[PDB]
Formats: structure tokens, C-alpha cells, sequence
């Protein structure tokens, strides 16, 4: 309701905003006269050092390192060493038959990435009928994945398909 | 200090219990005037002191259990003798309870042996 | 009444009434450091101004206040002052008056935090948990009857064990036949279906109802088997009575509609709601 | 049914009617009293079978010599005791579900119970059931002997925080007098 | 609303029989329960996905190590907070460590979240000192399975507290002398008490989503402290002071400065009325402590002649009349009678003898 | 000496409009001084109106706020004292004689002192 | 040395042997100390006003005195807390480090790589339980004794 002060106070929009001092700080100094507002040691230091220098944003490695020991992740020759830094080679070690590792090449951390591309698809998959059926179930389940997430969904679905291979 | 890695402290796990127990009664035990106005303020302190008290209590518990485990895996004969004595005491207590129940039943039958008045 | 404590909050209210205006002028103590995004900073000023409306709310706070005044002004407190100079060296007592309160208040927290117990063991450290005297039963009965509008009766025609019946606003009386100290093996019925005053010839059992209170009876049995604290049987029976009191209405029906089943009740969490869901 | 396994206490009524009566029976885990989380009450029936209520009015009907639900109650009581001792000494959450994941196909008349408790920088897990792996226990630290450092040695600031390897505990030949001594292995956190 | 979407018997129907033969070892009932069991723990989690399908990273269906026997739902790249994020976000990400969700309660309706962080600067001792952040627990229990709101609220809270902690990194000249005392280790709320030759003046710091401001509560820990020894009488006001700036060092300094004066002023009885009124049948107290500012207090006596003594210096204080108001003899304050006798000489008699 | 019937309720109620109008006046004079200085720095000889120096008005606003605050604190002290006296003291205000009341008060004070001494001895034995 | 300095023990002797009994007694002592803390808090909780309506100075005057005893009790417990604490650190005989970290593999099943008195006591206890259950059975069956006969019982 008492808005008469509002617009007249808002009048002082332009650059020459210094007179406010002479309007308030004396009266303020009457009631509030504190010399001790921030007497403790204080200094501004913007930055010291900032860079990953080892990989993509930490979140991906930090999450994948939390996976089971059943998976064994490593890196191929570094063709995307700095920016991409994602082409994973995994070895399923469990109570199941082993197989060929996948590709798993991802995109920036937004993760619209169906990472595996099966560089060794044709000849490694034409070997035996069993592993061919494994690949068929793999791609069939991958198609079912709505907005798959390379971080966990890929390896989990691959393990599930490998465990489905026993019919 | 907080950010420092080294922990410069010692002499705990014994005096710590008495210290914690005595200290957080300060709200009560104090030779000082008590301002007759306070509410929802003394709570957080006693919550904290029960917290730390149960914490150091759990610490002592774990220490005692670890010592017991070490001595057991070191000197199993002691634990064997302890279990033997415990079983002996349990058997003695069972026999005592049995004798008490027997005496009770004996008394009960003896008092009403002639419950019937006459014929 | 106890509405005086509300004034305490009002205290804090007027405290803001000061701070607010300070927060105003402090906001006017300096201008735009570097907006670089928008001019809402000035609006920020008005934002603080908005909090001044709170002050008006304080005036509104008095509408709910001022319920009624109590007779005998000064509440017998300064009667000691009416004494001669001999009585004035006595304020100490008044201090203790608060102190004792703090004591209770302290326990009010302490006992509360005592809820998280640490008794790793409760035996092999000693007895006769069953109450010997056949007088503590009458004590518990009187303690329960001290509660208002809830009548309790007992006859115990079976023997040493305890037998009692309780009635409420409805005819949903509850018959509890338990041991010397703690409540167990009870049953409930409704509308003279038990009639445990002179049922047939005496306070009969009859183990029956028309498939409505059976669930309530089972839940009460569960509550009895669950609230069996190791000690303090009076606390146990008081908790049981408080639990029983929660059915005096049977009106509300949250987290569902009033059509799920015959009825709805399972309040071990001090609040009843739709049954068959927990 | 249980010798080294959790025993069972018996307490019958002191006043029994003409036909009906009831019996109070609690688990009563050995050497402890703060584990009273399963005290089931049943009432006998003449023509029909006994009705029973553990905690939530779970009445079921049955026959003369078919009461194997008792074993399920024992498994649930074991889980609840793990929960209680975790509350004693670092108290993990209440994710002790009565089912989950179908570990070993859970044979034994619907027997299913599994809980877990990470105290400090460790992680414990337990599972029980009717002879379907009754004694199931797993415990594993963070900094282990064998692992996959290949993809992780590249990242600096070695992370002794996460917990990757299962490393089952094999709760056999351990000094457990009544299986309620898991607190001893729990005690192996920091001293 | 009965949907008409596909059902397909998405589970092992009907090869589930062969799942029974997949075991290592009188009734086959063992299978049936499984179904009515698995739903009881499966269907909730996917629902949570639909709620987490709106913020970021709905990575659902993960299973922690298998032997854990619990459907795992981790979090990945927690979204930024609407608060100070310009530079604090980098610290938050550099500190973001493993984190996940698990069911809780009676497994029906309760959620629990577990978090850890990187090296915590505020991490002192007496809390099982460990390099990495030990544990951060969050519990929630809704009614119609909206937990994401309270989750993000707590996240913003701990974020602001972490910003405060990171700003705390410095070296004060003489205050840290009063061994170190920061044993109230940050779990998700930072407390401090390092006064009175020991632990004392326990402060409180947290964010309640009820409003934007913080919470501050004086403590009463310390054996050699007073009956209350707290700072409640001014605490409220002091709280808005910290609302001015998150510089905890300012709170520390101002508290260390005002401790002794308010400790002295609280010694006198204020609450009791000291018997009947000195003049008539009316009601009057004997002293009225007044928190009208951050450090200036004007104690009253019999609702009149209220001198104004306060502290602003490093080791000294100042007293002045409370009826002049920057006005020698122009007007009054429309209240208590002014200038009782002579207070200036009474003060200077025992104010400073050695000072010259 | 005030003689305000010692009743704080109607006093605070009748004093609220004073706070309201004083806030109104201070905002008004602040806006006046603002338009004055904003015509001073860049305008011309236009602001010729001697208003209040804004010091006395604001300070007396603080002072009336102070008086109402102390009155409310006195009211709270009075009600709290009435409450605890009712809660832990019987009603005998001329059915017990005043000497009996004084003796009861002294006995309770002695019991509280005994409790305090017991707790102090406990704390001592602990340390 | 560590001996019976007023500890509420059942049968323990507290001698140079049986350090297991010492550790268990210390654990029981600290547990009972926490329990006594909770108990005395519960007692001081309902510290009603001394100036009772009916009772002038009769009831509470006794109760508080009793509380003092309780205090004394916990007092001596603290003393006991020291007596055991030395003994725990005194019997440092055999494998002082004793790494529990290494012990955890030892309590595992595998890694893919004297008891005469005990058995005697076990057999004795088993026979005792057998005769105990035999004595039970009779009164166990005859326990009801009125259940079938409630038709005319009172």
C-alpha cells in the first residue's frame, strides 16, 4: 500500500548514483556504527589451475568404475585420446561362454549415443551359429532399448543377451 | 585443524567416556544464574551430547569385540573354559529351578491332601 | 488458556519489524555492483519492501489472539512481595520454578533420545516379571478409568488371571482376558453380540462376531503381542488404552474411498486410515 | 528344525476355553533381547485349522502337518535381527526387502529374505531361506588386492571409496555360536 | 483407466519352468511366489524412472554386483542448482563421487539415497577420520508413489553449505587459537563450537526449504560454561546478519567480540518482575534485555532510564544515553523520562583508571 | 511512573497505527529528499522545500518500535510467570495461610538446592 | 591388579586367566552403564513438584534419596570401567598386531587354493537338556487340566 516511495526511489536509475550515500549513511551511522563487518583475513583468488588433462568429464569414468568385477574394461589404440577418449574393450568374465568385445564409442556427455558399432562384425560373427544367435539376440534387445545409455545400459544389455544365449 | 591430514591427538577411549558423560549435563549442573527464559535452544546441545555419547559408546563396543575376537583366535582355551563355566552355571540354575518347583508341588499336595471335609 | 505462548511468536514478529526496515536501508546502502543480466536488482529492493507487508500481518495476528482473561490477576506470583522487608534478603525459588521446568524439558528431549537404546543384552545380569500382588491390577484399572468418557469394568470370575471389559461411545465393547500384568488374548464384538455381563450365565467368551470386528480383534491381538515392553507394564496398558481410544470415531477414510471393504482400521502409527494396505 | 540356527521360545495360555485357545510364540534370538521383531500369535480352531498373525494380520488356513511357514518366519527373523544389530552398531538403511532378484530360484516354500548393511567404508550383505542357501553372507572392502586398474589408472586421485568386487564372505567355520554374531565381522571396520 | 497397450507376457512366460531347473540342487509352489514376489519389488522402481525421466540421466534397471540382491538406481550428473552456480558448480562436479538409491522402510513406500564426495575440507576428526567422504544419507517417504523435489532441495542445501565451507578456507590471525575445535564434522549440516577455553557456543547452519534464509541456533555445550551461556537473546538478530553474507568468519569474529559483554549483561536477573511494582498496583519487571540491533543493546530498568551500552571494538566497549538519539536537547524519544541524575560520572569513576 | 492500567493488549493495539503512520511519513520524507538531491545534482534550483532532516523521524520511529518491543517483552514475562505459577503452585491468595505458603516455598527451594547439590556431586565424582 | 573391586558379576572370578571373561564383563559393564544412564534419565523425568497438594514432604523426600543411591551405583561402574580397561591392555600375550584384515580371509571358507573337556561338557549339557525335557513333558501335558473342564469350572 505505501508505494509513494517506490516509483520516486526507482527514478534514480541512471549512472549518477552516488547521492544515495549522503542520504543514508549518516543516519545509518547513528544507529549502526559497526567497524567490525569483515575484519578477518580475506582476499580474492579467482583461479589457480583448471583442466582435466586425462579424460572427458569425470562422471563417465567415475560411474563405470563402480561396475561389477564381472566386466573388464580397457582402451584400444588412442585415436580419440583427448576429446572423444571413449572406445571401450570389455571382456565378460563369469559363469558363461566368452565372446568378442564390443566397440562402445560414445559422444559428449549428453549421451544420445548407441556407442557400439561392431568394427569386427562380419567375420567374427560368421564364425559359429551359436555366437551368431548371440549377436541376433543382442541387436534385437538393443533395438528394444528406448534412448539407450552407453554408461550402464550397453554392458548390462550385452551381459543379459550373453546369458540368454543358453536358450 | 579441519583441512589438515594429520590427526594431532591422543589419550582417548578411556577418559573420553567420563568427559562426554559429565560435560553435557552442564545445562543442568552449573554454579551460575539461569535466565528464566529459554525454549527450543537447549535441545540441540543435548541431542548432540547423546549423539557423541552413543558414538563413543559404539566405538568402545567395537574395540571390546575386536579384542575378544583377537584373544579367542589367540587363546581358544580361555573361551572354552568360559563356555564350560557358563554351561555349569546354567545346569546349576536349571537344577535349582527344578528343585524349587518340586518343593512347591510337594507343599501344594501336602496342604490339600485332605481337601475333602468329611463323608 | 495456553494461547499466551502464541504471543511469544508475536515477539519474534515485531523483531522482524525492526530487521525488515534495516534490510531495506542496507539494500539501499549500495547500488548495482554488476547486474549484467537484468534489472531485477531494483525489483529485489521492492522484494525487501514486500516483506514489510509482514508487519501488517502482525496486526492481523491479534485477531486470533485475546481469547479471554483469567481471574485473580498477577496469578498469585507477587504475593511473596507483599511480605515485609524480612522476607526480602526469595527470587531464587522463581528461578528454580523455571529450572525445574527446564529439567522436565531437558528430560523431554533426553527421554526422547533415550528411545534409541543400546542394551546389547537384557539377561544374564540378575526377576519375577509377573506381578505378585493382586492389587496392582486394581491400580491399573483405576489409572485407566482416570481417562474420561471411557468406562472400564472388571470382575475376574476365572481366577488368578485378570479379566476385564471396556465400553465406548458405540456398543463395540472389548473383552480382555489376560495374565496378571500384561494384556494378551483379547476379543471385540458389537451391539450385545457378546453381552458379557451375564451372557448365558456369566461373562461368556463365545469367540464370535458377524465378520466385521474380527479384523479389529486380530489387529488388537497383534498390537498386544508387539507392545510387550520388557518392563513397565503400566506403560504397556496405557499404550494399549490409547490405541483402543483411536476407534471412537470411525468416520474418516484417507488414502482410499469408503468402499474398499466392510471397514478400515490399522493405526499402530498413531493414525488410522484405509485397512488392507499396510 | 534349528539347533545352531535361531531357536524358538514357547509360551502357552494360562486360561483356555472349552473349545478355543491361543498360543504366544516369539523367535527369541539367542543371547539377545533387542531382536524381538517377530512375535507371532496364533489361535487354535476345532473343526478348521489354526489362525495366525505375525505382524499384519496374515491369517492363512492349513492342514494337520503342514506348517513349513515357520521356516520362512525364521528367515525373516534372521533378517530383522541383522537389521537390529545394524541399528546397534553406522546403521544402514531399511532396504531389507522380503523378496528380490530371484537369486537361487528360492526353493523351500516361498522362503525369501535378504538384507545388507554397509557400516563405514565397507559393505555387508546377507540372504537366507529354507535350505536355498540359508547361510548367505558377503563382505568386501574398497581397496582390494586384485582389480581392473587399466581404465582407472589413467584417472588420477585413486578412488578408495567405491566398492566393485563382490568377494563373498563364505560364512562357514567362523566363530558364530548362534549366527547372531555377525556383529563380530561388522566390528572389523576400524579400531 | 484400463490401457490397451501390449502385454506380450514380458517375463519368462512360460520358460519360467526351465528357470526352476537352473538351480544348484514336495510342492512346486516355490515358483509361484517368485512372480507375486518380484513385482512387489520390480514395479515401483520403473515408476521412479518416469519421475527421473524429467531431470537427467534416467539410467534405470542397474543391478549392483548381483550379490547385493537389490535393484540399483544410481544418479549421474546431478542437475545444477538455481542458486550460486557460476563457480560453485565446478567444485560440486569435482567433488561429485559415487551415489545411488535403494528402497527402504517396510519395502512398500520409503526411499533412501546414498551419497559420497571428494576430499572434504571441513572434515576434521572425532568422526572416524577418513580421506574420502564417509557417507551422506537421505530418507524420504511420500504418500502417493514427488520425492525429487525434496531431493533437489537437500542438494541445493548441501551445495550452499559446501560453498560456505570452500569460502571458509583461510587462516585467521588469532581466532583459530580459540587445540582446534571443529569436531562437529559436516554430514549435511555444519556446526562449530570453539569458545570458552573448550567446545562452546555451538552454532547451527542449514537450509530449510520453507524459505530462503538459513537457520542459526546457539549451543549450550561445554562443562565450564554458564547455566545456559547461549546467545539466544540476540541469536535471532545475529541470524539475519549471516543472511547478509555467508562469511562465517564474520560470525566467528562478531561472536568472539560480543561474548563477554552479553555474558555480563545476562548475569543480572531480567525475566522476573522482582516482586510487586515499586510505585503502584501495576506490573513491572526489573530489567529488560533488548536485542534491537546486531551489537547495540539498551537495557531497561523499571521501564525507564534505559542506558545504552554496546561493544564494537576489539577489546573495548562504549556506553551512551538512550534518550538523546543524535539530538542533544532538541526533542526526546517519546517514551521513558530522560537523563536520570548523572550516569556519565558514575561510569567514568570505574571506566578506565589506567587509561590516559 | 506511567499508570497505563498495566494492560499491554489495548496499548499495543492503539500503538500499531503510530508505527504505520510513522513508516508512511519516513518513506514520504525519504522520497522527498531523494527527489531533492536528484534535482540538485543535474537539475536546477527547483527543490526549495524545507522538509525533515530524516534523522529525528527515523530515530523516533526506532524509539517507538523499541518501546513497543519492551512492552511486549514485559507482557511475555508476565504471562510466562503466571503460567508457571499456575502450573507449579496452588491457589492461595486472600486456602492456606501466608506463613504456610512461605514455609512451603522455602521447603521447595531447599529441595531444589538439595537436587542441585546431588547433581553437582555426581558431576564431580564423574570427573 | 585387576580383581573383584565391587563388580556385579555372577560367577566370573576375574583372574590372570580367562581374558575372554574380562572382555565380556567389560562389555556388559559399559552396556549396563548406558542402561543406567537411560534409567536415571527416566527417573528424573517425572520429578514432580516437591510442594504436592496432599503430600507435604513425605513421598519425594524418600525418592530423591533413593536416586542418590542410583547415582552412587553408576559412579562405581565408572571405577570398574578403569579396572577392566587396564587388564584389556595388560594381557598383551601372543600376536600383538593380530591383523583382522588378514583374519577375514582366514574366517572365509577357502580361496580355491584339548577339546576333550569341551565335548564332555557338551554331552553333559545335552543329557541335562534331555532329562529336563523329560521332566517337562508331564507337567506340559497336564498343564491345562481345566481347559476341557471349563463347562463346569466356576
Amino acid at each position: 500500500q505505501p508505494l509513494l516511495d517506490a516509483v520516486l526511489a526507482n527514478i534514480r536509475s541512471p549512472v549518477f548514483n552516488h547521492s544515495l550515500y549522503r542520504t543514508f549513511v549518516p543516519a545509518m551511522m547513528a544507529i549502526h556504527g559497526p567497524p567490525i563487518v569483515s575484519p578477518v583475513v580475506c582476499s580474492r583468488k579467482r583461479r589457480f589451475e583448471e583442466d582435466e588433462r586425462q579424460s572427458i568429464p569425470n562422471v563417465l569414468q567415475g560411474e563405470v568404475a563402480r561396475l561389477d568385477p564381472k566386466f573388464l574394461v580397457n582402451l584400444d589404440p588412442s585415436h580419440c585420446s583427448n576429446n572423444g577418449t571413449v572406445h571401450l574393450i570389455c571382456k565378460l568374465d563369469d559363469k558363461d561362454l566368452p565372446s568378442v568385445p564390443p566397440l562402445e564409442l560414445s559422444v559428449p556427455a549428453d549421451y544420445p549415443a548407441q556407442s557400439p558399432m561392431w568394427i569386427d562384425r562380419q567375420w567374427q560373427y560368421d564364425a559359429n551359429p551359436f555366437l551368431q544367435s548371440v549377436h541376433r539376440c543382442m541387436t534385437s534387445r538393443l533395438l528394444q532399448l528406448p534412448d539407450k545409455h552407453s554408461v550402464t545400459a550397453l554392458l548390462n544389455t550385452w551381459a543379459q543377451s550373453i546369458h540368454q544365449a543358453c536358450l | 585443524a579441519a583441512p589438515g591430514a594429520p590427526r594431532p591427538s591422543n589419550s582417548t577411549l578411556v577418559d573420553e567416556l567420563e568427559s562426554s558423560f559429565e560435560a553435557c549435563f552442564a545445562s543442568l549442573v552449573s554454579q551460575d544464574y539461569v535466565n528464566g527464559t529459554d525454549q527450543e535452544e537447549i535441545r540441540t546441545g543435548v541431542d548432540q551430547c547423546i549423539q557423541k555419547f552413543l558414538d563413543i559408546a559404539r566405538q568402545t563396543e567395537c574395540f571390546f569385540l575386536q579384542k575378544r575376537l583377537q584373544l579367542s583366535v589367540q587363546k581358544p582355551d580361555q573361551v572354552i573354559k568360559e563356555d564350560v563355566s557358563e554351561l555349569r552355571s546354567e545346569l546349576q540354575r536349571k537344577d535349582a529351578l527344578v528343585q524349587k518347583h518340586l518343593t512347591k508341588l510337594r507343599h501344594w499336595q501336602q496342604v490339600l491332601e485332605d481337601i475333602n471335609v468329611q463323608h | 488458556g495456553v494461547n499466551l505462548e502464541a504471543f511469544s511468536q508475536a515477539i519474534s514478529a515485531i523483531q522482524a519489524l525492526r530487521s525488515s526496515v534495516s534490510r531495506v536501508f542496507d539494500c539501499l546502502k549500495d547500488g548495482m555492483r554488476n547486474k549484467e543480466t537484468l534489472e531485477g536488482r531494483e525489483k529485489a529492493f521492492i522484494a525487501n519492501f514486500q516483506d514489510n507487508l509482514h508487519s501488517v500481518n502482525r496486526d492481523l495476528n491479534e485477531l486470533e489472539r485475546l481469547s479471554n482473561l483469567v481471574g485473580k490477576p498477577s496469578e498469585n506470583h507477587p504475593l511473596h512481595n507483599s511480605g515485609l522487608l524480612s522476607l526480602d534478603p526469595y527470587s531464587q525459588l522463581l528461578q528454580a520454578y523455571k529450572w525445574s521446568n527446564k529439567l522436565q524439558y531437558h528430560a523431554g528431549l533426553a527421554s526422547g533420545l533415550l528411545n534409541q537404546q543400546s542394551l546389547k543384552r537384557s539377561a544374564n545380569q540378575m526377576t519375577t516379571l509377573v506381578l505378585p500382588p493382586q492389587y496392582v491390577d486394581d491400580v491399573i484399572s483405576r489409572i485407566d478409568r482416570m481417562f474420561p468418557e471411557m468406562s472400564i469394568h472388571l470382575s475376574r470370575p476365572n481366577g488368578t488371571s485378570a479379566m476385564l471389559l471396556v465400553t465406548l461411545g458405540k456398543v463395540l465393547k472389548v473383552i480382555v482376558v489376560m495374565r496378571s500384568l500384561f494384556i494378551d488374548r483379547t476379543i471385540v464384538k458389537g451391539y450385545n453380540e457378546s453381552v458379557y455381563t451375564e451372557d448365558g450365565k456369566l461373562d461368556i467368551w463365545s469367540k464370535s462376531s458377524y465378520q466385521v470386528f474380527q479384523k479389529v480383534t486380530d489387529h488388537a491381538t497383534t498390537a498386544l503381542l508387539h507392545y510387550q515392553l520388557p518392563q513397565m507394564p503400566d506403560v504397556v496398558v496405557r499404550s494399549f488404552m490409547t490405541w483402543l481410544r483411536s476407534y471412537i470415531k470411525l468416520f474418516q477414510a484417507p488414502c482410499q474411498r469408503c468402499g474398499k471393504f466392510l471397514q478400515d482400521g490399522l493405526p499402530p502409527t498413531w493414525r488410522d486410515f484405509r485397512t488392507l494396505e499396510a | 528344525s534349528r539347533i545352531e540356527d535361531p531357536q524358538i521360545q514357547a509360551h502357552w495360555s494360562n486360561i483356555n476355553d472349552v473349545y478355543e485357545s491361543s498360543v504366544k510364540v516369539l523367535i527369541t534370538s539367542q543371547g539377545y533381547e533387542q531382536i524381538c521383531k517377530s512375535i507371532q500369535l496364533q489361535l487354535n480352531i476345532g473343526v478348521e485349522q489354526v489362525r495366525v498373525v505375525h505382524r499384519d494380520g496374515r491369517v492363512i488356513m492349513l492342514s494337520h502337518q503342514e506348517q513349513e511357514l515357520q521356516d520362512f518366519l525364521l528367515s525373516q527373523m534372521s533378517q530383522h535381527q541383522v537389521h537390529a544389530v545394524q541399528q546397534l552398531a553406522w546403521q544402514v538403511l531399511s532396504f531389507s526387502n522380503h523378496v528380490g532378484l530371484g537369486p537361487i530360484e528360492s526353493i523351500g516354500n516361498a522362503s525369501a529374505i535378504t538384507v545388507a548393511s554397509p557400516s563405514g567404508d565397507y559393505a555387508i550383505s546377507v540372504r537366507n531361506g529354507p535350505e536355498s542357501g540359508s547361510k548367505i553372507m558377503v563382505q568386501f572392502p574398497r581397496n582390494q588386492c586384485k582389480d581392473l586398474p587399466k581404465s582407472d589408472v589413467l584417472q588420477d586421485s585413486k578412488w578408495s571409496h567405491l566398492r566393485g568386487p563382490f568377494k563373498e564372505v563364505q560364512w562357514n567355520k567362523m566363530e558364530g555360536r548362534n549366527f547372531v554374531y555377525k556383529m563380530e565381522l561388522l566390528m572389523s571396520a576400524l579400531s | 483407466s484400463p490401457v490397451m497397450a501390449l502385454l506380450l507376457q514380458q517375463f519368462k512366460d512360460n520358460i519360467q519352468d526351465l528357470m526352476s531347473y537352473t538351480k544348484t540342487g514336495c510342492a512346486f509352489n516355490k515358483v509361484l511366489a517368485h512372480f507375486v514376489a518380484m513385482c512387489d519389488t520390480n514395479m515401483p522402481f520403473v515408476g521412479l524412472r518416469l519421475e527421473l525421466s524429467n531431470l537427467e540421466i534416467p539410467h534405470q534397471g542397474v543391478q549392483v554386483e548381483g550379490d547385493g540382491f537389490n535393484h540399483a538406481i544410481r544418479l549421474l550428473k546431478i542437475p545444477p542448482c538455481k542458486g550460486i552456480s557460476e563457480e560453485t558448480q565446478k567444485a560440486l562436479d569435482r567433488s561429485l563421487l559415487d551415489c545411488t538409491f535403494r528402497l527402504q522402510g517396510r519395502n512398500n513406500r520409503t526411499w533412501v539415497a546414498e551419497l559420497v564426495f571428494a576430499n572434504c575440507p571441513l572434515n576434521g576428526t572425532s568422526t572416524r577420520e577418513q580421506g574420502p567422504s564417509r557417507h551422506v544419507y537421505l530418507t524420504y517417504e511420500n504418500l502417493l508413489s514427488k520425492v525429487v523435489e525434496m531431493f533437489l532441495n537437500d542438494w541445493s542445501s548441501i551445495a550452499r553449505l559446501y560453498e560456505c565451507v570452500l569460502e571458509f578456507a583461510r587462516s585467521l590471525p588469532e581466532i583459530p587459537a580459540h587445540i582446534f575445535s571443529e569436531v562437529r564434522v559436516y554430514n549435511y549440516r555444519k556446526l562449530i563450537l570453539c569458545y570458552g577455553t573448550t567446545k562452546g557456543s555451538s552454532i547451527s547452519i542449514q537450509w530449510n526449504s520453507i524459505h530462503q534464509k538459513f537457520h542459526i541456533a546457539l549451543g549450550t555445550v561445554g562443562p565450564n560454561s554458564g547455566c545456559s551461556n547461549c546467545h539466544n537473546t540476540i541469536l535471532h538478530q545475529l541470524q539475519e546478519m549471516f543472511n547478509k553474507t555467508p562469511n562465517v568468519v564474520q560470525l566467528l569474529q562478531v561472536l568472539f567480540d560480543t561474548q563477554a559483554p552479553l555474558n555480563a549483561i545476562n548475569k543480572l536477573p531480567t525475566v522476573p518482575m522482582l516482586g510487586l511494582t515499586q510505585r503502584t498496583n501495576t506490573a513491572y519487571q526489573c530489567f529488560s534485555i533488548l536485542p534491537q540491533s546486531s551489537t547495540h543493546i539498551r537495557l531497561a530498568f523499571r521501564n525507564m532510564y534505559c542506558i545504552d551500552i554496546y561493544c564494537r571494538s576489539r577489546g573495548v566497549v562504549a556506553i551512551r544515553d538512550g534518550a538523546y538519539s543524535l539530538f542533544d536537547n532538541s526533542k526526546l524519544v517519546e517514551g521513558f523520562y530522560p537523563a536520570p541524575g548523572l550516569k556519565t560520572f558514575l561510569n567514568m569513576f570505574v571506566d578506565s583508571n589506567q587509561d590516559a | 511512573q506511567q499508570q497505563q492500567d498495566f494492560d499491554p493488549v489495548q496499548r499495543y493495539k492503539m500503538l500499531i497505527p503510530q508505527l504505520k503512520e510513522s513508516l508512511q511519513t519516513l518513506m514520504k520524507v525519504a522520497a522527498q529528499n531523494l527527489i531533492q538531491n536528484t534535482n540538485i545534482d543535474n537539475g536546477q534550483k527547483s527543490s526549495d522545500a524545507p522538509l525533515q532532516r530524516f534523522d529525528k523521524c527515523l530515530e523516533e520511529f526506532y524509539a517507538l518500535c523499541d518501546q513497543l518491543e519492551l512492552c511486549l517483552r514485559l507482557a511475555h514475562e508476565c504471562l510466562s510467570q503466571s503460567c508457571d505459577s499456575a502450573k507449579h503452585s496452588p491457589t492461595l491468595v486472600p486456602s492456606l495461610p501466608y506463613p504456610q505458603y512461605l514455609a512451603v516455598i522455602k521447603a521447595q527451594i531447599t529441595c531444589a538446592k538439595d537436587i542441585h547439590t546431588a547433581l553437582l556431586d555426581c558431576a564431580n565424582k564423574v570427573t | 591388579a585387576s580383581g573383584p573391586f565391587g563388580g556385579p558379576q555372577a560367577q566370573q572370578a576375574a583372574r590372570e586367566v580367562n581374558t575372554a571373561t574380562l572382555c565380556r564383563i567389560g562389555q556388559e559393564t559399559v552396556q549396563d552403564i548406558v542402561y543406567r544412564t537411560m534409567e536415571i534419565f527416566q527417573l528424573l523425568r517425572n520429578m514432580q513438584l516437591p510442594n504436592g497438594v496432599t503430600y507435604h514432604t513425605g513421598t519425594y523426600q524418600d525418592r530423591l534419596t533413593k536416586l542418590q543411591d542410583h547415582l552412587r551405583q553408576l559412579s562405581i561402574l565408572f571405577r570398574k570401567l578403569r579396572l577392566v580397561y587396564d587388564k584389556c591392555n595388560e594381557n598383551c600375550g601372543g600376536m600383538d598386531p593380530i591383523p583382522v584384515e588378514q583374519l577375514i580371509p582366514y574366517v572365509d571358507e577357502d580361496g580355491s587354493k584339548e577339546r576333550r573337556e569341551i565335548v564332555e561338557v557338551n554331552k553333559k549339557l545335552k543329557q541335562k537338556n534331555q532329562q529336563l525335557k523329560q521332566i517337562m513333558d508331564q507337567l506340559r501335558n497336564l498343564i491345562w487340566d481345566i481347559n476341557a473342564m471349563l463347562a463346569m469350572r466356576n
